[PDB]
């Protein structure tokens, strides 16, 4: 019924049988440049099937303790095949993003998590008189880490998960396109992103457009004799990928 | 207009709808309203909702920032100087955090006051004051003494006033680089990562200079500006979720760990 | 060349003139107006769409 | 030249005011537009949008996800409470902080209708009935689900939908209320009693969490902007 | 327009009409003319009611109060904050408690002087003062010193003004919580009637805070600021007698029992 | 866009103009005038009408 | 100059009994306290006319 | 004579504008 | 309107066009845009160019020069004096010369300031001084003195002005003997070649005078006067390079070499 | 009254110049 | 007798008014405009046409 969908871009398919309704930006579906709206004047690339396929990022072990998850999306693909290459070989570029965020359980587990999208998510240090380390940022398709208290450190983020870190309520975040995965409800949940910058086009490696996070609000818990090993498994997709500025790779 | 919507009368029901139930994990509020719960009456609801707009919520004068100079010192290191910031100020910066991206103009006021100095000499009687503010953009000349021939001001803007008229008054029109301020910026100023971090990256938008225009007088003077911003014709983007730490930097979003709400005895408690 | 337009008054119980003095759009007053809202776009973000009385799934 | 004569208020600076002012920079060429998503006209689109509660108060629970949570579990007994708290969106600590919290925390008065979503977060194997209501002011809180029940309410039947609203309709004297705690334009009390108990088969947790969301409803409005008391500083931040 | 009855000419009457007499205990007043007792002539009667019109009784500027704070004190105590409440004033208040009810834009005049407070410093001479007004709507930031960033305005509404320019002015439109200004309650905050009962238990709007934006100088100086206030478009219903009493307090209508009249020798006399 | 009405003359021996510069009613000056009066309100509150010239008893 | 620009003003509501001229008053009747012996100021007996 | 209020910026000189003379 | 040329798309070429070959010797620019070297995008350049336009350029009031007087001094030597010179300023005689010729009116703002001298007198207060500055045109008569009747200026234009009040301002429409001033000249003021050479032979624009119209008080006091110039509806011809060396004198264009730029450490470096 | 802004030259005394009294 | 023109203002997203009030063109405001431009003058002051695609020599 409504709780089936498809989704198939480039050589890949992702088929979900217990979802929730497509979230998608702030209304916009993700488009190329229009003429009215450029800057840049070299014809731009645009490798189509080569990118706009699927990926799959590292998964991870959901704890009835664990605090949550994030990546910052720029970084996390800067190494997926040909994403990653167009964009070590060029100045600028541009994308949107399908994000689907899975974790499958059975009937008698019980816990829910924040599947949320966040742009400019800029992170606040642990230390106050201090910047954040580049891998307490990003590790690529590895997630980093919430804490469960407040952290320390010269260059560690301050990841307690109440503060989301940035300094504001974590339970204020569903501003943002945001859907939720309850486990009595569905298994994934799909949230489109388009691109949102001050900008047209962007330098893809000093600037995350937006980061993921996932944090479970009501922990997961089971009976004893219950399957302990729950993962949650993020694959994502660029559309519309545009690169300008062919150079050196970086 | 923009008139909150009315509320239509509603009977009993007994069916098959469901407005009551809903999927919270599909990421969209429900819709339900007062008709669809409880019986009701026509309500001819009359109220407009013009001071939520976001001009309205933007456009009042807020206190920026504010310094002194004297009217004596070594060497002529006698003025004022700001690095334009709009984020040494808490209230303000909070409303402005409101909104990921926002276009404006921005309209300034100054306040200009200033007061004695304890001293020993008799016969301060002085005639009245005359400040000057300039504004240096990134890479102007700059001021190094109040009589520096920087303060010639051929090409850069500047505002002469003397004090007893009305406080100074300028309009600024949206300057950015982009299409848009940015509030936050999740990213680095340079391709290797090694610069700073944040959105001081982007702040590059000049410095003021302030003096007086009168000569030395033996009675020792201190004077205080006040800067105040109007942020006009707004247009904003992508609302965030309000700070609740307090906020330490001018320079970043570093924060001290703050908890979500002041507690309570219980959660059937009605003392909160 | 001035234009004229209404005053915000109370609802259930008038004109006003503007004229510009500059000839940069930055120096006019700001543009408070009732405007419009279209909440939509943060409400109901979804692609397929639901219906008030129905229940969100199937 | 034209004879004038100034009023009072002449040459003073009020900072809520409209006029016009010269440029500092005589014809200048503004960078164009560009369709960034997610453009507010109103505050209301925000308010609009829900947020979740910190209803879950305990004082040691405060710097904690667990803040967000209203447990629930197996009960011996009929009628026990779930939750509760007085209907003051500006002021009480359940709403002071959330989303339509933070707006109404820059205005004086406010009025309009609200809306309480309650998400179930228990297993799929786990079902119950719970009574969800609000108690005009006139008499205190609700002591027992038999007098909660003669307010206004809703009876959430848990099962296949994980999510219910509770609507609550504007009722008052006046047209508008504080935002601030106030005597006069008293809240009243929103509750939330068991109707049935959580039933739940062998070898299944039945102690579950429940999360609250609110926001205001398409019947919502404000009247003057003030400052906010959630913010200080002792100096300018470097 | 608004013209008096003019007078008809009334010739000799021999009737059984009888606009003589009535029936008091009906609740209604005698619609007896001077036509219906006298032999008149016809009186083309030109005078208007214009000055009765309730606009006009009630729109002049009335000082409701006033206060004072100085340049010099302890620890940033020198502001001056004032609850507003227009019952502390005698004659403001008698003319207003004659409407039950009343529906009105009010504008507000400052008047703000000041004055050397007596001292041994020589060398007194200062600037020019400027002063700010400032109004905290309830559950506003509160200012506890005269530095503190609560000062920062960045919304809530406020006013700056320096001496010798023209006392300052602002309008402020209708803002109750029901649909007129009450002026007399009669009931309580609390439904169970404990809390105080009276008039008091609606007044909630807002506190004016005032001080100096200059710094200290040597020379000490005390500031007063009067605060006037002028009701517009005024619409008033349920007319009340007026008070015989002088009143007591602000917060309530006690009052000290009070005779009907002056006294005079007898029924009969003259001399009143 | 100004409004023209009269001054105010002393009967039995001028027209003045008005515009509005503020977008808030509540910056017009006051509103001084004849209007109207209506006292049979208070003076005659009565269901059953009194006849001026009749006994007000039968 | 308003100080809160834009605002939205409370509706009006019929409230019984609106006065727009002070005459509305002046020509309702009051009881003339006649009896102002000195003594009977303070008492209901000021009017009476015996 | 009109009735006429000044606003900010009175009397003040700004190395930046248009105004006859 | 000024809008900068847009972009054309532009696919792959292969022709014997030869867009990216010229001959530089023959004193022309090459017209080639990015579209004859690389593929292109459409783009809808929307930007301007009038902050690029001559007016807008030269529009800005630039201090020129500034002197001072006292009320004081020895025989009437209390005023000053300034003759006509755009050339005594390094910003604006910079811009100014980047045109050979120019035509335009002026016009000029005064700002007035006064201190106090250092003096043992007690009993200083005074009267608010207002100022004299008269233009005496090439042959007018010439003050000796502050009490001269050379001052009754009956046809030379002056303005008085009092301190407090806006600064003075002033029209002066465009007064050339020739069509246009002249920025340079290659030339001689005698046929003899035996006078002065270069620009000083045509510098006959007059001097101004000023005073303060108070009489002495025993209180000293020093004035300085800022005068400013602003060119209006300039027209403007032959453009010249921009001068590397600074300026030594104003009735000359003597230089110290000077070098083209900055050096670096080889013609391959990054960091200049 | 109508709102208005002084511009520089306000209150001077120019010999040269054509206005009503 | 002021006329009406434009105010810049910001491209790919209004009037003003002007009155003269002396006798002197030398009074009034600056001239500031898009005004037009033309480059060749001095970018191409070449008496035989050079074409841009063609070789500039032959
Ligand atoms: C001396 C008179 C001229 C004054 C000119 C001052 C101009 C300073 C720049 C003001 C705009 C700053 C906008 C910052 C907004 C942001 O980045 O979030
Ligand atoms: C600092 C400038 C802004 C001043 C704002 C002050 C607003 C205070 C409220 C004035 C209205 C009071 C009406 C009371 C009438 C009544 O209850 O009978
Ligand atoms: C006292 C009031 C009147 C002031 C009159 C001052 C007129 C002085 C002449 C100004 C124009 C000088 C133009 C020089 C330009 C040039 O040669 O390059």
């Amino acid at each position: 019924s409504d709780r089936v969908r498809s989704i198939t871009l480039g050589n890949s398919t992702i088929t979900t049988q217990e979802c929730a309704n497509v979230v998608v930006g702030y209304g916009t579906w993700p488009t190329y440049l229009r003429d009215e709206e450029a800057t840049a004047e070299d014809q731009p690339t645009q490798p189509d099937v080569a990118t706009c396929r699927f990926y799959t990022l590292e998964s991870v072990m959901w704890q009835q303790s664990s605090p949550g998850w994030w990546w910052k999306f720029p970084d996390a693909l800067s190494n997926m095949g040909l994403f990653g290459q167009n964009m070590q070989y060029h100045y600028l570029g541009r994308a949107g993003y399908t994000l689907h965020v899975q974790c499958n359980a059975s009937k008698f587990h019980q816990g829910c998590l924040l599947v949320v999208c966040v742009p400019e998510a800029e992170m606040g240090c642990a230390t106050i008189a201090n910047k954040p380390d580049q891998k307490s940022l990003s590790n690529g398709e590895t997630a980093n880490v919430f804490d469960s208290q407040n952290t320390s450190g010269q260059t560690a983020v301050q990841a307690n998960v109440i503060n989301a870190g940035m300094g504001i309520g974590v339970g204020n975040l569903t501003i943002f396109p945001h859907q939720w995965i309850n486990l009595r409800t569905n298994n994934s949940a799909t949230i489109v992103m388009p691109y949102v910058n001050s900008v047209p086009m962007d330098n893809m490696f000093r600037h995350n457009n937006f980061t993921l996070m996932i944090i479970p609000f009501a922990p997961l818990s089971y009976s004893t004799g219950a399957t302990t090993y729950v993962p949650i498994t993020v694959t994502v997709a660029p559309m519309c990928a545009e690169y300008n500025g062919l150079r050196l790779a970086g | 207009i923009a008139r909150v919507a009315d509320t239509i009368s509603s009977g009993p029901v007994n069916s098959e709808s469901i407005p009551a139930l809903t999927a919270a994990e599909t990421g969209h509020t429900s819709q339900v309203v007062p008709a669809d719960t409880m019986q009701t009456r026509h309500v001819k609801n009359y109220h407009s909702r013009s001071e939520s707009t976001v001009e309205n919520f933007l456009c009042r004068s807020a206190c920026v920032y504010y310094t002194t100079y004297k009217n004596h010192g070594t060497d002529g290191d006698n003025f004022a100087q700001w690095v334009i910031n709009t984020r040494q100020v808490a209230q303000l910066r909070r409303k402005l955090e409101m909104f990921t991206y926002a276009r404006f103009d921005l309209e300034l006021t100054f306040v200009i006051t200033s007061s004695q100095e304890q001293s020993t000499i008799k016969g301060q009687d002085s005639p009245v004051l005359t400040h000057q503010i300039m504004y240096v953009p990134p890479g102007g000349p700059v001021p190094t003494k109040i009589n520096s021939y920087s303060w010639q001001t051929s090409t850069n803007p500047s505002v002469f006033w003397t004090e007893g008229s009305a406080p100074p008054r300028i309009s600024i029109p949206f300057i950015s680089i982009g299409n848009a301020y940015s509030m936050f910026y999740d990213g680095w100023a340079r391709f290797d990562k090694q610069g700073t971090y944040g959105i001081n990256t982007l702040n590059n938008m000049g410095t003021l200079y302030m003096r007086h225009v009168n000569d030395g007088s033996p009675g020792p003077i201190v004077s205080t500006v006040r800067i105040y911003f109007k942020p006009k014709h707004v247009k904003t983007w992508v609302p965030r979720p309000p700070r609740l730490c307090q906020y330490q930097k001018a320079g970043n979003v570093n924060f001290e760990p703050s908890g979500v709400t002041e507690g309570r005895t219980e959660i059937t408690a009605m003392q909160t | 060349g001035a234009q004229v337009s209404t005053q915000k008054t109370g609802a259930h119980e008038i004109h006003y003139t503007n004229m510009n003095y500059y000839k940069d759009s930055a120096s006019n007053s700001a543009n408070r107006q009732e405007f419009a809202q279209d909440p939509g776009k943060f409400t109901e973000p979804v692609k397929d769409i639901m219906i008030k009385s129905m229940p969100a799934l199937n | 030249g034209l004879p004038t004569m100034l009023t009072p208020g002449s040459n003073q600076f009020l900072t809520s005011d409209d006029f016009q002012s010269p440029s500092a920079m005589p014809q200048f060429d503004v960078t164009p537009e560009m369709a960034i998503p997610g453009q507010v006209n109103n505050l209301m689109e925000i308010a609009e949008v829900d947020s979740v509660v910190p209803v879950n108060n305990t004082e040691g629970k405060v710097m904690s996800i667990e803040a967000y949570q209203i447990p629930v579990q197996s009960n011996s007994t009929n009628g026990s409470q779930v939750f509760g708290f007085p209907l003051i969106p500006g002021a009480s600590s359940v709403l002071n902080r959330t989303l339509l919290g933070e707006i109404l925390n820059y205005y004086t008065h406010w009025s309009g209708s609200i809306k309480l979503t309650f998400m179930f977060c228990g297993s799929a194997m786990a079902t119950g009935k719970f009574l969800l209501a609000y108690s005009p002011p006139g008499a205190g809180a609700p002591t027992t689900r038999k007098e909660a029940m003669l307010g206004t309410h809703v009876i959430w039947d848990v099962g296949l939908q994980s999510s219910c609203v509770l609507c609550i309709p504007w009722i008052s004297q006046t047209h508008y209320r504080y935002v601030v705690m106030d005597e006069y334009t008293a809240g009243g009390y929103i509750t939330c009693w068991y109707q049935t108990n959580i039933v739940v088969p062998a070898d299944t947790q039945s102690d579950c969490k429940i999360l609250c969301f609110v926001s205001a409803c398409n019947d919502f409005s404000v009247r003057m902007l003030k400052d906010t008391p959630f913010i200080k500083q002792d100096s300018f931040f470097q």
